[PDB]
């Protein structure tokens, strides 16, 4: 997140933080993700998809920290890696950029809600909310784009929706953005998600109820004039999170 | 991997 605010996990206790195991024993950041259900993570496909060996995951919920622990805070296994069979990559846009994560703990058990974790709400078909409204993004990702590590803290920020209208403009993203796509960036291009945000939530307050509006997908740079960040439109894929949930 | 931004996590050269 560039710019924003550093945050605590009970601010966003649906958020999910997904590493990756190494043959050697090291463990990296992946991807953010956002839990659904107590068995169900959703993220993007793009996370996954150059190491789509569900053993190499590991899913934390309840955590502040990027390296460290936080009280409260549970670990999982993937038992089931889900990718979208029509995922694919132009040179910026990603497509069907969703994945489900089923998470277990080692005795087998999905997670147990608590103060700091806690599901958040899918939207209803065809529900969006109106250009110009503010949503949030959580995640890990890079604070600065010369920055090699990521942030030790979880962040968040607030921005805008963007009309599709608008994020199709000559010096936006022209055609490359799709309505499958949701654009949010902020007015003064002050913040924005960035890498190693992706996979994790959009959420917007609709209808007073916290909703998982957008998946972190894509984006020109991070927080560049004229390139909103890229959302995976959730409110589209209701029927594949069905039936393979 | 690369560092090209959202979308290119966790990727794999070749």
């Amino acid at each position: 997140i560039i710019g924003g605010e550093f945050t605590t996990i009970e601010n966003q206790p649906w958020f999910a933080a997904i590493y990756r195991r190494h043959r050697g024993g090291s463990v990296t950041y992946v991807c953010g993700g956002s839990l659904i259900s107590p068995c169900w993570v959703i993220s993007a496909t793009h996370c996954f998809i150059d190491y789509p060996k569900k053993e190499d995951y590991i899913v934390y919920l309840g955590r502040s920290r990027l390296n460290s622990n936080t009280q409260g805070e549970m670990k999982f296994e993937v038992e089931n890696l889900i990718l979208h069979k029509d995922y694919s990559a132009d040179t910026l846009a990603h497509h069907n950029d969703i994945a489900l994560l089923k998470i277990r703990s080692k005795e087998g058990r999905c997670a147990q809600p608590s103060r700091t974790i806690q599901t958040i709400a899918l939207p209803s078909m065809y529900n969006d909310p109106q250009f110009g409204t503010s949503c949030e993004i959580t995640g890990f990702g890079k604070e600065q784009s010369t920055d090699y590590l990521y942030p030790e803290q979880l962040k968040m920020t607030v921005v805008k929706l963007i009309s599709h209208r608008e994020c199709q403009q000559p010096h936006y993203y022209g055609s490359e953005v799709t309505t499958k796509m949701l654009c949010a960036a902020d007015p003064q291009w002050k913040t924005d998600s960035c890498q190693g945000d992706s996979g994790g939530p959009l959420v917007c307050s609709l209808q007073g109820r916290m909703t998982l509006t957008g998946i972190v997908s894509w984006g020109r740079g991070c927080a560049l004039k004229d390139k909103p960040g890229v959302y995976t439109r959730v409110s589209h894929f209701l029927p594949w999170i069905r039936s393979h949930t | 991997g690369n560092a090209l931004g959202r979308g290119c996590e966790n990727h794999r050269c070749l």
